[PDB]
RNA sequence: CUGACCCGUCUUGAAACACGGACCAAGGAGUCUAUCAAUUAAGCGAGUGAUAGGGUGGAAAAACCCGUCCGCGAAACGAAAGUGAGUACAAGGUGCCAAGCCGCAAGGUAGCAGCAUCACCCGACCUUGAGUCUCCGACGAAGGGUUCGAGGAAGAGCUUAAUU
RNA sequence: GAGUAGGAGGGCGUGAUCGUUGCCUAGAAGUAUUGGGCGUGAGCCUAUAUGGAGCAGCGAUUAGUGCAGAUCUUGGUGGUAG
């Protein structure tokens, strides 16, 4: 008998999410990340399969720009790596030349950026190109959704600006003087 | 980077009863261990004497 | 492609039988019954099938890859030899086919359990006729 | 009906469980509690100056006075 | 045709390697071996020094009428006496830091105001003492383990004292068991390299657990006599 | 369906896992049927996620008529948007006359500036204008017209 | 030889002098419809998705194509009248901090996402105003708040299935 | 390496549907077993006897899917007892 936390049996959560999807090329692309993760001891591919084995809600979205924003003198001729499905942005007006790395382009990001003089890749391009990652620039996505204002604190509480589940937005829904 | 093979042990061994352990870690032991035999070999007549 | 097969089929294959949760395979060209990646012919490169004919013959079937050619030269599955020399024929060919230390082992297993199967099949089949005749 | 009224036996137990949680050293802190006089200044001192970078219509404003 | 070349190549270059590392592991090993015998003869040679200084520096006393008292204990052993159930939170974790976390684990600890008033909370579940170097030297060759990356390994080869401590200035056993008699630079790393001591049923029974050593009973520091009791474990 | 539903694997433990104090009752344990007593034992449920659902508020409008308050919005970052780039850039070039952009034919009709324009010269006929719509369309090069 | 009270149940407490059970077969109890949410896999992405219905089609109620509207997102704040993410060339600062690049190492450079904080912005509520005109009501250069908001500040959604 | 209430992860067994691989008047299902074995366990395979027409595996789809109890339903039977 011994007094051990969890018994020493503590789970770790400190690992990479075994992930279940089903398209077989995901799970490929994730045997080639393990590779050079395993086999290559640079940080970036390790971060790319982290990011990769992510929820399906866990992907965020790349738009061009985005990237058009964080653009530095160097980050210009870098490839550009999205973990993510990068999609246009309409209000974007003048397009840089770029070359971009993701799973998934909108074909109309596509479109626009290969209109544009750019090159879009994929991962097991990438690979070929630069698994230490050199000169290589890994795109993490801004994170934002509706869930997140009814989470945080509760809806009522003092101080809480979290939003309450409503039906419909309206004079009489919950807009009107509680209790108190 | 080329693959490694795993790490590799040894099961424990009593020092106190098998020689060859305690020599492996320390082999100034088997110095001390024919020593003792010699100074012990030491003579009778020696003993009597320092007595 | 034997990887994006592997994928596909590892479960569903129609050459498969499960026992026991060993999952074993069907496939003429299995160098191993068992089902894996390695066990299954239709898939990757290796597989072999040997059929007696002709009293010596061995017919060899060389798992050969998807082809679109000017002229086809057997079953799109593979390609298909008659060997009169069967053993050490067979073996030598084996030999050429399976690089790898493991493959040659199993193959060359097909090929010693094979053929004295062939011979006792070779046997009964003898001691038909001469039934059918007296 | 008969209960028992207060007891806190298991309470500090339960409270200990998980650990005791302590919020987190944040270099910057929030307002509550200090005064506008205050306040204004560090608005103003802030807004006036320039070894402190602003947005770019900002110090448009600001270059202007 | 250039993949299998290239592997070809990668073939020489590992035998090479092999080699290198061959030669270069040997000499070093030779270095090491002598290091290791000159060292331990020298250590057993201060040990018997500082010994014998203390029957002395006694004896000049004796006969003065005057009286010499030797250097008080700087390292101790502790042994859990008592089962995990029913203790007050407070002692579960004092015993948590001691590092005896199960019945019959042994352990070495620093003599600090800070240890030894750690130690008031667990007096009545745990016998602590000052042992000899011959006890301690004993302990670490049969009770002998490493704690490597995590794992709890056997001490066998010194590889592994140079492994985890050898940057130290650890390269084996003896070393260790210097540092720890001494209380060197780093007594700490010495430690906690040590698994902790995993004992046996002591032969002769335990007096009393209910009663401190000073009532004939168990719980408390044999100051000396800790060493009895180890001897009755290992 | 079925055979992933907790059912199969609660099926001889009992308590289906609603307790063996508890167990799974009517309406009583519900605390009252629906919004029922929201106002007193549900009383902390309501005021803490749905604060502010007990009142009134200002004013009844009888017959609501939505379809003439309908108002579509639009930003000046997507007026390009709308209009292929054809346009805009055939006329970035061209400065002999410059291109109109009817928000309605998109089905808008107010337009509001939100982001910033292209240097480049445009007409906007929109049913409503916002100051600084207005502002930022006259500084690019730009006009403003008013339609019905 | 050693060990061995009757199960199910409610109970702080069951072998109980608590209740149900003489025996056996077959039957026998968290479903179905709707609703919102969180998570997981799918598709597409500033969009997404139809329904109704049209048009074809297997023997067949399938399938396959079309489907100007509609839903939901894309703008918010106000009871409301109403206004709307205010220097066209903007899209910030700071503290924690990941990649890439340097460096044997120590550390150096950089700063994505998130968290905290300060700043700006739209609207509610206050406060202030030269001047302008279709001058009696609107417009607006300059200048602000101890405050209010399920908001801006380089859009993250929409449809499908499943579980709780 | 304890565990009620409770939760999670894997697995066993049953209909029917779309697939895939097959078995049966040279004897299917069902049934009995002090025959032989396989799983820690749900359960399984075989043998013999009976039986006399349908069955089974594997991947999915779906569920009126697993009973010792509810003074539970219907039916059949005991001891009391010649
Ligand atoms: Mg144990
Ligand atoms: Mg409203
Ligand atoms: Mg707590
Ligand atoms: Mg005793
Ligand atoms: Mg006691
Ligand atoms: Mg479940
Ligand atoms: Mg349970
Ligand atoms: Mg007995
Ligand atoms: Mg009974
Ligand atoms: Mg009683
Ligand atoms: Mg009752
Ligand atoms: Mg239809
Ligand atoms: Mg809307
Ligand atoms: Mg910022
Ligand atoms: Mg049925
Ligand atoms: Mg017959
Ligand atoms: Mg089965
Ligand atoms: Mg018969
Ligand atoms: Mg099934
Ligand atoms: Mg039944
Ligand atoms: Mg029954
Ligand atoms: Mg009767």
């Amino acid at each position: 008998a011994i007094d051990l936390h969890k018994q020493g049996r503590v789970v770790k959560r400190s690992v990479v999410r075994q992930t279940k999807s089903t398209n077989v090329y995901h799970k490929l692309l994730i045997k080639l990340y393990k590779f050079l993760v395993r086999r290559t001891d640079s940080k970036f591919n390790q971060n790319i399969l982290k990011r990769l084995s992510s929820s399906r809600l866990n992907k965020f979205p790349l738009s061009l720009s985005r990237i058009v924003k964080n653009l530095n003198e160097t980050n210009k001729e870098q490839v550009i790596v999205s973990t993510s499905t990068v999609t246009n942005d309409e209000r974007l007006l003048t397009v840089p030349k770029l070359t971009v790395c993701a799973l998934k382009f909108t074909e109309t990001a596509r479109k626009r950026i290969l209109a544009a003089g750019g090159k879009c890749l994929t991962f097991d391009q990438l690979a070929l190109k630069a698994p230490t990652g050199t000169n290589c620039f890994l795109l993490r996505a801004p994170k934002s959704r509706e869930a997140y204002r009814h989470w945080g604190k509760a809806p009522g509480q003092r101080g809480s600006h979290s939003a309450p589940y409503v039906r419909s937005e309206g004079r009489k829904f919950e807009r009107a003087h509680g209790l108190k | 980077k080329v693959a490694g093979t795993t790490e590799t042990h040894e099961r424990k061994k009593n020092p106190l009863t098998n020689n060859n352990a305690l020599f492996k870690l320390n082999p100034a032991a088997k110095i001390v261990k024919e020593q003792a035999k010699k100074a012990a070999e030491a003579s009778k007549a020696k003993r009597q004497a320092t007595l | 492609m034997s990887q994006l097969v592997w994928e596909i089929v590892k479960n569903n294959n129609a050459f498969l039988v499960k026992n026991n949760g060993v999952a074993f395979t069907t496939d003429p060209f299995s160098v191993t019954g068992r089902n894996t990646q390695v066990g299954l012919g239709f898939t990757h490169r290796h597989g072999v099938a040997l059929k007696g004919g002709a009293k010596q013959a061995i017919a060899t079937s060389l798992r050969k890859n998807q082809s679109h050619k000017v002229k086809k030269t057997g079953t799109i599955e593979a390609e298909t030899l008659t060997v009169k020399g069967g053993v050490q024929r067979v073996a030598k060919v084996i030999r050429g086919r399976f690089q790898s230390k493991g493959l040659k082992q199993f193959a060359l297993k097909k090929l010693v359990n094979f053929h004295r199967a062939n011979v006792r099949a070779q046997a009964n089949l003898k001691a038909e006729s001469k039934a059918k005749k007296n | 009906a008969k209960s028992k009224n207060s007891t806190n036996k298991n309470q500090i137990s339960k409270s200990h469980r998980n650990g005791i949680k302590k919020p987190k050293d944040h270099r910057h802190i929030s307002t509550k509690g200090v005064n506008p006089r205050f306040l204004r200044n560090r608005r103003r001192a802030i807004k006036n100056d320039p070894s402190i970078k602003k947005s770019k219509n900002l110090e448009k404003k600001v270059n202007k006075e | 045709p250039e993949n299998v070349q290239k592997k070809l190549a990668r073939d020489e270059k590992l035998r090479k390697a092999k080699a290198e590392q061959r030669k270069a592991s040997s000499a070093q090993m030779k270095q090491r071996k002598a290091e290791w015998i000159s060292k331990a003869q020298k250590y057993a040679a201060e040990y018997e020094a500082a010994e014998k200084k203390i029957v002395d520096e006694k004896r000049k006393a004796r006969k003065t009428g005057a009286f010499y008292v030797p250097a008080e204990a700087k390292v101790a052993f502790a042994i859990r006496i008592r089962g995990v159930n029913q203790l007050h939170p407070d002692v579960k974790r004092v015993l948590r830091l001691f590092r005896l976390r199960q019945l019959h684990n042994g352990a070495f600890f620093r003599v600090n105001k800070a240890s030894l008033n750690m130690i008031k909370r667990v007096l009545p579940f745990i016998t602590f003492g000052y042992p000899t170097r011959n006890t301690i030297s004993k302990l670490i060759y049969k009770r002998g383990f490493a704690k490597v990356n995590g794992q709890r390994i056997p001490l066998t080869d010194n590889t592994i004292v140079e492994k985890s401590l050898g940057k130290f200035g650890i390269t084996c056993v003896e070393d260790l068991i210097h540092e720890i008699t001494t209380v060197g630079p780093h007594f700490k790393e010495a430690n906690n390299f040590l698994w902790p001591f995993k004992l046996d049923t002591p032969r002769g029974g335990f007096r009393n657990k209910r009663h401190a050593y000073h009532q004939g009973g168990d719980w408390g520091n044999r100051e000396v006599y800790i060493n009895d009791l180890v001897k009755a474990m290992l | 369906v079925s055979h992933l539903k907790k059912t199969r694997k609660l099926r001889g433990h009992v308590s289906h896992g609603h307790g063996r104090v508890g167990k799974h009752r009517k309406g009583g344990c519900r605390g009252g049927r629906g919004k029922a007593g929201g106002m007193h034992h549900h009383r902390i449920l309501m005021e803490k996620w749905h604060p502010g659902y007990y009142g009134k508020l200002g004013m009844r409008t009888f017959h609501l008529k939505k379809n003439p308050l309908h108002c579509p919005v639009v930003n000046i970052d997507k007026l390009w948007s709308l209009v292929s780039d054809a346009t805009r850039q055939k006329y970035a070039e061209d400065k002999k006359k410059v291109p109109v952009i009817d928000v309605t034919k998109a089905g808008f009709f107010k337009v509001l500036g939100k982001g910033r324009l292209p240097n480049q010269p445009v007409v906007v006929k929109a049913k409503y204008f916002s100051k600084t719509a207005e502002r930022r369309i006259v500084a690019v090069g730009g006009a403003c017209v008013l339609t019905a």
